[PDB]
């Protein structure tokens, strides 16, 4: 699980 | 440059077509041409600019990570010598990626940020400046790495200061900024505790303000809150 | 051109890295440079060439179809006039796509096909020639459309004639050629009955030859047979 | 369902 940045 | 002869409105129209066709390089070139017309961007136009470049660099970053992993394996004990090709090709992709980041930073400096006076535009552009310095920091290994990291920090911090003063805690730009600055703290600045604290405080302050929102705004805000929660679950 | 100074083996190595990074434009440029070294290609190298260009054009074709659909809707009764932008941008993507097809056809003509004497290489290159003429035919609307279609037909037909004489009915190249020529008949040549007959005969003749194959070859052949079956189910 | 050509 790769961390989330602000992406759709 | 090459978009100088095309009308601003036609560039915008074509950027929207390029988005529908998932032609993000074209989309970015059209939006660069639109920015270079010299007029400020509307909310929708700022979103088109951001979507275009985020998709272009996102593909470059993913490719860079694949190549960097192959290179790192090549430098482990017992790995056969295969010549300079892996390094050369990783460097080629890296240089292209840096070029796109420099292009976006150049648009922000000439002259999007200086003309942006409303909180929504100024915070958005400063967040973008932090993001593209952060992408430069992901690949930086030399003597300017500290200054690249500080440039990302400084842009994010100014965006945070404005967003706290001028926006509600549920505002999607404020939330996405905090999400990205928290990622910066976690994986760029070696500050996981700061990343966790920022994500938690941002989430909790947004929760407390949801009662003020319409159904549509509630959906917009909770979508980004879930990303903060995803990171907190991963990191704790 | 720009790959002239790089070693053939380095271009191959980098094409494989580009594939892993899903950088298909780079992959295609590396393989073009490798072809231009003037030596024949091995089986693996031919596959790298084909994968690279099929992915590049595949993305262009998908984008072209999106834009063509938008343009077609714009020309329906009651649709607002929006200016020349949709046509212009569809033409831009179309011209890029045609350029890539012309590039592949040029490599095949100078000089891959003329040096290819073994059935596996010659059939593969003639199939490719049929495919890239077929992609040109997908966008052709003018006075050379009939000649583009005949060029695709002629290349496919020569590939079929060689493959029937020199390859077993389960050979993956023979099967993929028949799959693509059947698609050509169905949607380019307005010959759905020929498309169905070719898919059915190809499937049935492969089925009868599966008993001769190892487990691994059986898996390779049945995978392509399933694509023929998928089309037959769609078309009947 | 789009028809299949020779693709991965
Ligand atoms: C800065 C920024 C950009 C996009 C968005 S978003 O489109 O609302 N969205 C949910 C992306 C995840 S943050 C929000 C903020
Ligand atoms: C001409 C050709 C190219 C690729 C292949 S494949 O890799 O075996 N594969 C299953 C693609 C679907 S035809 C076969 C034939
Ligand atoms: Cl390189
Ligand atoms: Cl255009
Ligand atoms: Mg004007
Ligand atoms: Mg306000
Ligand atoms: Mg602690
Ligand atoms: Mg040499
Ligand atoms: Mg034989
Ligand atoms: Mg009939």
């Amino acid at each position: 699980r790769r961390r989330k940045s602000c992406q759709a | 440059g090459a978009m100088g002869s095309m009308e601003r409105a036609s560039l915008i129209q074509k950027a929207k077509l390029a988005e529908q066709a998932e032609r993000y390089e074209d989309m970015a070139a059209f939006m660069k041409g639109a920015v270079e017309k010299g007029e400020e961007l509307s909310n929708e136009e700022r979103n088109l600019l951001s979507v275009a470049y985020k998709n272009v660099v996102g593909g470059q970053r993913a490719a860079w990570r694949v190549l960097s992993s192959i290179e790192q394996k090549s430098n482990e004990e017992g790995s056969e010598e295969k010549g300079p090709e892996v390094r050369e090709y990783r460097e080629k992709v890296e240089t292209e990626l840096q070029g796109v980041c420099d292009t976006v930073l150049g648009l922000l400096d000439s002259h999007l940020i200086k003309e942006a006076g409303d909180a929504e535009s100024r915070v958005f552009y400063l967040k973008m400046k932090g993001d593209y310095y952060r992408y430069l920091a992901e690949v930086a290994t030399g003597d300017d790495k500290k200054r690249i990291i500080d440039s990302a920090r400084s842009a994010y911090q100014e965006a945070m200061d404005i967003s706290k003063k001028e926006m509600p805690p549920t505002n999607p730009i404020r939330l996405g900024l905090a999400l990205n600055f928290s990622v910066f703290h976690y994986e760029i600045a070696n500050s996981p505790e700061e990343a966790i604290s920022l994500a938690k405080t941002t989430f909790d302050e947004a929760m407390a303000d949801l009662h003020t929102l319409s159904e549509d705004s509630y959906k917009d805000s909770t979508l980004i809150m879930q990303l903060l929660r995803d990171n907190l679950t991963l990191w704790t």
